[PDB]
């Protein structure tokens, strides 16, 4: 407390009204001018880049981004302008320019005038609260530009200045005399909420009358496309309603009309709860401590981690398959000169990973600041007497070590359920002998088509359920190996590795077949001769959500899928009935009987090409019905997967993991049971430990807890990242194209640790995203050094460093290096720079694993 | 604040033709793709009879520079359809095999540099923009099965 | 781990081949068993399984260092190229197997993101031997050293990238359980390779 | 010092190790008990 | 719509399923201090 | 459905040797240095 | 010769600039936390 | 041989090498406390 603590706490909680204020308004209309720039950056003269591909579907679905516009503009507004002083446009002017450009600098242009326009506003406000400031005190970098200090002693935003030059004449908020104005902050929630309302319709008249997006039920029956005038259902995407790349008309609240219609309906209803609260504001007891804006800071901003969590989950269903980010892949998109696999997708997975990553720093973030809040409480004698249920229903310190046990025992659960079975199925796929049991694969043989007539080696048992039978391998008379053509396998049957092709498992010697004419209930139209190993297919199913969207996708498409159902078995049993046909012809034993069967199977033949082209095309009917909660690429359905499963369950204990630290914080800020039974008490939310004693002691602080809540955190999110990105969570090594995910029509870019080796093998491939893998890698292990339980080393080494320097400055007679003192940090400051480190190392990894591209297939 | 938009630079496109942004053409699927339909037969004769004035001899010129370059069309060795030659064994686009096991990052350097004996290297012929967009064009051509 | 590891197949002889030659292949300079009891079935026996091109090769030898290495001057020369299945089989398995299974998987099906696929009939078709040796030199997509698919180029010799080219025909049609067995590539040499 | 309770555990533990290991090992070696065979 | 609605259900269940253990421990653990 | 009779009943023994053991080297750890 | 020398000249220029960053990290780190 | 004695002699008059400077320093800091 004496160091470079003063520093990044140098604005603390509690302040006046007027400078929360004044400050968040100079934060808006700085943010205003930021996206001006953006703006700029998106016009059709520059490369692609991520942020101006950030923006691009939006701006395609506003109408202002104009997909199919190339003719050059070369006068619009004012007489005769090829190009001027910076040109016709300041620098613009010596590049073609589009109509769209013209709209985007309109745009970006507006976004900065209105920006700068509030920054001062805002100063108004801030610095007017002071009674004004000075040229020199707002801009403070000019007492040190010699000349101008005529101009830096000019005192603006003052009380009575002429009208250019106020700031607040009454002082403050509270001392205007204007009755409409609000006095505390539940009395303020109403015009608030009026004010949000207000805003909403003004997107809507923006919407409706400078965008010509009209709300529903009022929408255009005709619009203007690139081949002339058309019906709004037939005029393709950002002129109408037609999806093309779906080839479908879209919902109307899947339009940006729906969005203006929704503009006014929310505008509505805010303008009348905030009427509501004018004459009705807060007021129980539970909520007046709240006045205090390190209290309500707590509560504002872990919500509005929530709200960032939501707009993440709503914002990824709503838009995966839009055909904003579709037509993204047609612009032919080109970064760092390369080419992207599906840039539509990689955008979208940015932005709702962006969001998600806001909401976990968020809700961490307003927890730690709640617990600042109780410590204060605490350490001057009132929180035992805090009056408001919210804080008193858990003061009580055994319903605390209640609460915290049993989400450890939830978690505990819950993650060794997930990881354990993740580890069952890397043990299945990569066939480990233990010694005590072998691991087994996947592995199918299809028993239909023409390849269920290759022959194949086959030992067979005769009685399994007899220990001590034994098998023979299947002869002809003659002694030689009989072949078995794969459509007649049965269960029970081995059939050598090697016969197989397989090198991959030298520890066990046959596949047995486990199950003959397969069909997979979703996956391909085939039916096999399966080893289910130790593969835990059945595990897709433990997943609430598998069944919740089966269900309802099937009450949705119910006859279609009977008779799909009906097809299938109609095929089975053709199939059936023609290999024993070919049965017949290859053991008929002599030529009267040959031409019999043959002639048999040469009239039954027709009937299943019926059959088989029948079952195909109602199992491609079925397969193209639209999506519930789990989605192909183009919106249609998909069962759940092992992958959708064990995502289910690492969000529940993953979460609970990641969130334990804050629930230390909110109950154990002052005293947690360690302490208690010790008489410890921590005097200050952020101190590093007190230790050696009893062990040692570092970690217990409310900063500390904040930290390693951001720690844990990095789990959940990376499960996340990897699902997002199309990576197979249920394993540690699976495969692309293995006969599993052939079999089943699943596409995936990886499983944990091959995802990471598959998706750098493209990332290698740019020499950008590899620059930014080497200074990611860098800037994390170095959080080692400050992470490690070793200040005191680093300390003494420093110290004997500087010794060293000043002894090299003393001899060779230089001045600067007499007196060097190398400074070392202290044990929290090393704690906080050590988390940012590895926080954004990690997350400058993982930008690349979004920005290589998408590369599942669908 | 950081990315003042970002500084990114300007894009590569193809040749200029008088009042039609060039760099806006290169991202516009039906204008990139009327131009790799030119390369792509090499002659103007397949293109929509809707075709502007200035357009249809734009391409002309075009042509008549790269014939003295000797390029050879793509149309004729692969066909004004696809699905090559197989005599020559001249590669078919509409192939739905041949279509899943290539990637159009892939397929950009095997127009490049060549591929093996008789497919020939347009590394000295075509700018790279201009490959981009007959890859786009070789999408096109797939069937289904 | 360590001791507790099988038995050898017999079939796998460990009787010894002949060592690789000191001598480039590329050379200008002068160019490119007995009857103890068990020792002929041993030699006869090395002859099948034993592969005798799969260290990497001499420098000089590579592709790109060879004179005619490049793929505008390799000769893919059919009537050796298919000659022999035993060969194509002892030396193409060796080499994918160590060289290609980690991205194009454990049955040549794909693994890395949009990976070749070996046993689609549509690949198959459309790509001729030079066009596959073109592939494997140049490597495929933009990149330092080939792109997604790296270029072989220093790595590999034009005799090694033949056994490849070969062994690569017969994944055609098969099922996605692993590798091209000797009879596999049998069918495929008597079918016109 | 170890616990009854926790020499029975260890006990459950050796007992599906060689139920394990007797169904593995059996019928590699002793082409009997087929249906543990692989 | 579906979509969106049956994930935020579950991300609420999920909080709610928790609150309801939490609070079958609570209630019927209330003669037994923790320690 | 007898793969996943006898699949289940892996898994099963799966989880009690790898978290028997897991909660055995906590208990092993605390002989050593209390018990 | 020629290439040499320029090359040299980079390099140089490169041990000034991150040497000369890094020690100003640590001056700036000083000027913070105390004198 | 050769080579073995190279590298051996390489690393010998790497110690060899430390001390010379390290006795440099002593030397011609004597006089100078480094407190
Ligand atoms: C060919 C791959 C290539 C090479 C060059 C490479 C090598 C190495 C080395 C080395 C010497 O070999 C090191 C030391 C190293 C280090 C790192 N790399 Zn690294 N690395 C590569 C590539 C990358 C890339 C692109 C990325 C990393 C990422 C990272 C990061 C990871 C930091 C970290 O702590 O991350 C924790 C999260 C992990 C490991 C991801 C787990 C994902 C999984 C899907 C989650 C769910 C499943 C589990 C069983 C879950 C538990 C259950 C529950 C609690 C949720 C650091 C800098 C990083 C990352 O993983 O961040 C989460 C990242 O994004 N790396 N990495
Ligand atoms: C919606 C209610 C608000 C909230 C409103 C208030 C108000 C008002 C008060 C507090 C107060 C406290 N809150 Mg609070 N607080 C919220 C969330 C949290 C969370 C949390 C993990 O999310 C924690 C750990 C805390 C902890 C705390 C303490 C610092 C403090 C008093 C102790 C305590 O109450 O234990 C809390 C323990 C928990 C176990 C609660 C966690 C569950 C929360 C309520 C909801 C999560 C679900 C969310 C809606 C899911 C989002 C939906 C999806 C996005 C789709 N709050 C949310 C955002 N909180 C009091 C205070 O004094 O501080 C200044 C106080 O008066
Ligand atoms: C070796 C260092 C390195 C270099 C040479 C580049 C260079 C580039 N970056 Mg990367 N970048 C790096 C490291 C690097 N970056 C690191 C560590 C991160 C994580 C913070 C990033 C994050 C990143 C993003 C998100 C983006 C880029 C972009 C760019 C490009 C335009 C940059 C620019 O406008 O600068 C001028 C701007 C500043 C100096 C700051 C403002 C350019 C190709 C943009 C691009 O699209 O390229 C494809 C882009 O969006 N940069
Ligand atoms: C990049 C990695 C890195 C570097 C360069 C260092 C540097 C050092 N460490 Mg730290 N350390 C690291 C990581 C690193 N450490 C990790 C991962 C841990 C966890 C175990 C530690 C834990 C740790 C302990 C406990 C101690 C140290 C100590 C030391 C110092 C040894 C004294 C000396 O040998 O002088 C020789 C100097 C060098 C050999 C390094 C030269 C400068 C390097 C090469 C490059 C600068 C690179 C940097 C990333 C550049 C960014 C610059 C910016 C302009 C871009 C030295 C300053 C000791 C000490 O005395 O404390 C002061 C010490 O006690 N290290
Ligand atoms: C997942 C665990 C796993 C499995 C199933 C195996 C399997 C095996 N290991 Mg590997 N090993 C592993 C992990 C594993 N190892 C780990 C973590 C290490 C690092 C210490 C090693 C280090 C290693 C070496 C150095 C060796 C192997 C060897 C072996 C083989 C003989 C095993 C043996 O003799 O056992 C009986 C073992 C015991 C009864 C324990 C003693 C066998 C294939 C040998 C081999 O040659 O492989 C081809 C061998 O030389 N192991
Ligand atoms: C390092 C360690 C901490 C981790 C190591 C984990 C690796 C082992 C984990 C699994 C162990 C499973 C125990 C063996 C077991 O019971 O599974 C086999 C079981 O069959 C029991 C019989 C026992 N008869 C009756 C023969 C004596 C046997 O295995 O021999 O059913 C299966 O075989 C399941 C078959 C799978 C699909 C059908
Ligand atoms: C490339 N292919 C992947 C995507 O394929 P597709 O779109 O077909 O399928 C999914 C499935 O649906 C869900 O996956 C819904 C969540 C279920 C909650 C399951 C139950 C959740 C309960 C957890 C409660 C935790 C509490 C108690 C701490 O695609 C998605 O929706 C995933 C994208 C959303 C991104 C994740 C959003 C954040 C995760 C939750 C945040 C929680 C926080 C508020 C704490
Ligand atoms: C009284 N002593 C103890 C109590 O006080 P106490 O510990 O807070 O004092 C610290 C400690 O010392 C360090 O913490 C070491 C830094 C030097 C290592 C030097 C090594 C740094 C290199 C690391 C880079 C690796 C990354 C890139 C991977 O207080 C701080 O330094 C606080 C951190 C603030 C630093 C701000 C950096 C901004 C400067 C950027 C612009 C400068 C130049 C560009 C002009
Ligand atoms: C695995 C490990 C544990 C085992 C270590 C192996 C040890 C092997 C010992 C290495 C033996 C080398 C001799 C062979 C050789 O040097 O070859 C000929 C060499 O002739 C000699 O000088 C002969 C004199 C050799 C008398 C030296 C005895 C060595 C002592 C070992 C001490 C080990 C310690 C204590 C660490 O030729 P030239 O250099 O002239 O020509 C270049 C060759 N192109
Ligand atoms: C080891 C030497 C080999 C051999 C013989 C082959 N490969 Fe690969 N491969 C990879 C990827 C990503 C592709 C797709 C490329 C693209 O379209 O984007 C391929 C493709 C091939 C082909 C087909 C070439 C063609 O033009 O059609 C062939 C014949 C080929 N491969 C053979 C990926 C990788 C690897 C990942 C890093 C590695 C290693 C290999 N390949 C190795 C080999
Ligand atoms: C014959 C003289 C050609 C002309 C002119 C063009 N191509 Fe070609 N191409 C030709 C052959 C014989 C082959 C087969 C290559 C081989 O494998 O041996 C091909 C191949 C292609 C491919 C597929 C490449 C791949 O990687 O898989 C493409 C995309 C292709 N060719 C495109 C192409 C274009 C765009 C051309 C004109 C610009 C063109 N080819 C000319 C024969 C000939
Ligand atoms: S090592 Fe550090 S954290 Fe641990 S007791 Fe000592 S001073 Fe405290
Ligand atoms: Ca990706």
């Amino acid at each position: 407390a004496n160091g470079v603590k003063r520093w990044y706490q140098k604005l603390e909680l509690p302040m006046p009204p007027e400078r929360i204020f004044g400050a968040h308004m100079m934060l808006i209309g700085g943010l205003a001018c930021l996206i001006g720039t953006y703006f700029f950056a998106s016009m059709t003269m520059w490369n692609d880049g991520y942020v101006n591909l950030t923006l691009r579907p939006r701006l395609i679905s506003l109408g202002i981004y104009d997909p199919y516009d190339t003719e050059q503009i070369q006068r619009v507004w004012l007489p005769l302008i090829g190009e001027f002083s910076t040109s016709k446009l300041p620098f613009f002017g010596q590049y073609p320019l589009t109509m769209t450009d013209f709209r985007l600098f309109g745009w970006g242009c507006f976004h900065i005038g209105l920006g700068l326009w509030l920054v001062y506003a805002g100063a108004a406000h801030y610095y007017g609260a002071r009674g004004g400031a000075t040229i020199g005190e707002i801009f403070w970098l000019l007492p040190y530009v010699p000349g101008l200090k005529g101009l830096c002693q000019i005192k603006w935003f003052t009380p009575e200045g002429p009208w250019y030059k106020v700031g607040l004449p009454w002082g403050s908020f509270a001392n205007t005399p204007w009755p409409i104005l609000r006095r505390t902050y539940a009395d303020a929630l109403s015009p608030h909420t009026i004010y949000i309302g207000l805003l909403f319709f003004i997107w809507g008249f923006v919407l409706w009358f400078v965008l010509d997006k009209p709300p529903v039920p009022l929408q255009p029956a005709q619009v203007m496309t690139p081949n002339g005038l058309m019906p709004l259902e037939q005029a393709p995407f950002p002129y109408g309603w037609f999806d093309p790349y779906l080839n479908q008309v879209m919902h109307p609240m899947n339009t940006i009309n729906g969005e203006t219609t929704m503009c006014f309906v929310w505008g509505v209803l805010f303008v009348a709860l905030g009427a509501y609260w004018w004459y009705r504001p807060p007021r129980s007891i539970n909520i007046t401590h709240l006045e205090d804006t390190k209290a309500v800071f707590h509560v504002h901003l872990t919500a509005i981690g929530y709200v960032s969590f939501a707009l993440a989950i709503v914002g990824f269903l709503a838009l995966r398959n839009h055909p904003s980010y579709l037509m993204l892949n047609d612009m032919n998109v080109i970064i760092y000169g390369k080419k992207i696999v599906n840039p539509g997708r990689m955008i979208h997975n940015m932005i709702t990973f962006n969001h998600v990553q806001v909401g976990l720093l968020y809700v961490a973030a307003g927890v730690f600041h709640g617990g600042q809040y109780l410590h204060g409480l605490n350490i001057s004698g009132a929180y035992k007497q805090a009056r408001s249920k919210f804080i008193t229903w858990f003061q009580n310190p055994d319903l605390q070590t209640k609460i915290v046990g049993t989400t450890m025992f939830v978690s505990f659960v819950t993650v060794v359920f997930g990881y354990g079975m993740i580890c069952w199925n890397t043990g299945a796929e990569l066939d480990l002998n233990f010694g005590i049991y072998q691991f087994r694969s996947f592995r199918a043989i299809q028993m239909d088509g023409e390849a269920g007539n290759i022959g194949y080696r086959v030992f067979r048992p005769k009685n399994p359920w007899d220990p001590t039978a034994g098998g023979d391998w299947v002869k002809n008379p003659d002694g030689t190996a009989k072949l078995v053509k794969a459509r007649n396998l049965q269960v029970g049957d081995r059939i050598l590795n090697e016969e197989l092709g397989i090198g991959s498992s030298p520890t066990y010697s046959f596949t047995t077949i486990e199950e003959i004419n397969y069909k997979p209930e979703w996956g391909q139209p085939k039916l096999y001769a399966v080893q289910w190993g130790s593969w835990t297919h059945f595990l897709r199913k433990v997943n609430p959500l598998f069944w919740v969207d089966k269900g309802i996708w099937y009450l949705q498409n119910q006859k279609t899928f009977e008779a799909t159902r009906k097809a299938d078995e109609a095929y089975l049993a053709a199939h059936l009935k023609a290999v024993s046909l070919l049965n017949q012809i290859d053991d008929a034993q002599t030529e009267e009987a040959k031409q019999k069967a043959q002639a048999e199977l040469d009239k039954f033949r027709p009937e299943l090409e019926k059959a088989h082209a029948n079952m195909l095309e109602w199992n491609e009917r079925l397969a193209s019905t639209p999506a519930v909660l789990y989605s192909n690429l183009r919106d249609q359905h998909r069962d759940g997967e092992i992958n959708d499963a064990i995502f289910f369950w690492l969000m529940i204990g993953g979460w609970l993991f990641g969130f334990i630290p804050l629930l230390r914080i909110a109950f154990h800020n002052y005293q947690s049971p360690w302490y208690r039974d010790f008489e410890w008490r921590k005097q200050s939310p952020d101190f590093p430990c007190i230790g050696p004693v009893k062990g040692g002691t570092c970690g217990v602080s409310i900063q500390d807890q904040l930290w390693f809540c951001i720690l844990f955190s990095i789990k959940p999110l990376s499960a996340i990242a990897w699902y997002l990105d199309g990576g197979w969570i249920a394993t540690m090594m699976a495969r692309g194209n293995e006969a599993y995910y052939l079999t089943h029509n699943i596409s995936h870019t990886g499983g944990v640790f091959l995802y990471m080796w598959n998706e750098t093998t493209w990332i290698w491939t740019d020499n950008h995203l590899t620059a930014m893998l080497l200074l990611g890698h860098l800037i994390w292990f170095v959080s080692f050094a400050l992470w490690f339980k070793d200040r005191g080393s680093r300390a003494e080494g420093g110290d004997i460093q500087s010794r060293w320097v000043r002894l090299m400055g003393k001899r060779l007679g230089i001045k600067t290096l007499q007196e060097v003192r190398f400074p070392v940090s202290n044990l929290a400051t090393a704690k906080l720079w050590g988390t940012v480190f590895f926080y954004t190392g990690t997350f400058v990894l993982v930008f690349l694993y979004f920005a290589d591209g998408f590369f599942q297939n669908r | 604040v950081m990315a003042t938009g970002c500084f990114v630079g300007a894009r590569n496109a193809s040749e200029p033709r008088l009042g039609s942004s060039s760099i806006a053409a290169s991202r516009t699927a039906p204008a990139y793709l009327r131009e790799a339909q030119v390369l792509y037969e090499g002659s103007t004769d397949g293109l929509p009879k809707d075709t502007p004035a200035d357009e249809i001899a734009h391409y002309k010129a075009m042509l008549a520079e790269l014939q003295t370059r000797n390029y050879a069309a793509c149309a004729g060795c692969h066909q004004v359809n696809g699905g090559g030659n197989k005599a020559i064994n001249a590669t078919n686009f509409q192939d739905a095999g041949w279509q899943a096991n290539n990637s159009s990052p892939g397929m950009v350097t095997s127009i490049v540099n060549g591929k093996g004996k008789v497919m020939p290297a347009y590394k000295d012929k075509l700018t790279l923009q201009q490959i981009n967009y007959l890859v786009e064009y070789i999408r096109r051509f797939e069937k289904k099965r | 781990g360590g001791c507790f590891v099988g038995s050898r197949d017999p079939n796998e002889t460990r009787y010894p081949k002949a060592p690789m030659p000191l001598q480039n292949q590329t050379s200008t300079l002068k160019t490119a068993a007995q009857n103890t009891p068990g020792a002929r079935e041993a030699a006869a026996l090395r002859d099948r399984v034993t592969p005798l091109n799969l260290q990497q090769v001499n420098e000089q030898d590579v592709a790109g260092n060879d004179p005619l290495g490049s793929p505008a001057r390799v000769v893919l020369d059919e009537g050796e190229m298919y000659r022999d299945p035993v060969e194509i089989y002892r030396e193409g398995r060796a080499l994918f197997q160590n060289n290609c299974v980690g991205c194009h998987g454990h049955n040549g099906c794909g693994n890395v993101p949009r990976s070749t696929n070996f046993t689609d009939p549509g690949w198959q078709e459309n790509n001729s031997d030079g066009g596959i040796y073109s592939s494997i030199y140049n490597g495929k997509g933009i990149g330092n050293g080939g792109g997604a698919m790296p270029a072989y180029y220093n790595q590999l010799s034009p005799q090694q990238i033949r056994y490849l080219v070969a062994y690569l025909r017969a994944f055609k049609g098969r099922q996605c359980n692993g590798l091209p067995t000797l009879s596999d590539v049998e069918r495929m040499v008597a079918e016109r390779q | 010092d170890i616990s009854k309770v926790a020499w029975a555990w260890f006990g459950v533990l050796l007992a599906i190790c060689l139920i394990g290991a007797f169904g593995n090992y059996v019928p590699k070696l002793f082409v009997k008990m087929l249906m543990f065979l692989n | 719509m579906t979509a969106i609605l049956l994930a935020c259900l579950f991300v609420l269940g999920g909080y709610a399923a928790l609150w309801g253990i939490i609070k079958f421990v609570v209630a019927n653990t209330k003669d037994i201090a923790a320690n | 459905m007898w793969n996943v009779v006898g699949q289940i009943i892996s898994v099963l023994c799966f989880f009690i040797l790898t978290v028997g053991t897991l909660f055995g080297i906590v208990y092993v750890s605390h002989l050593l240095s209390r018990g």
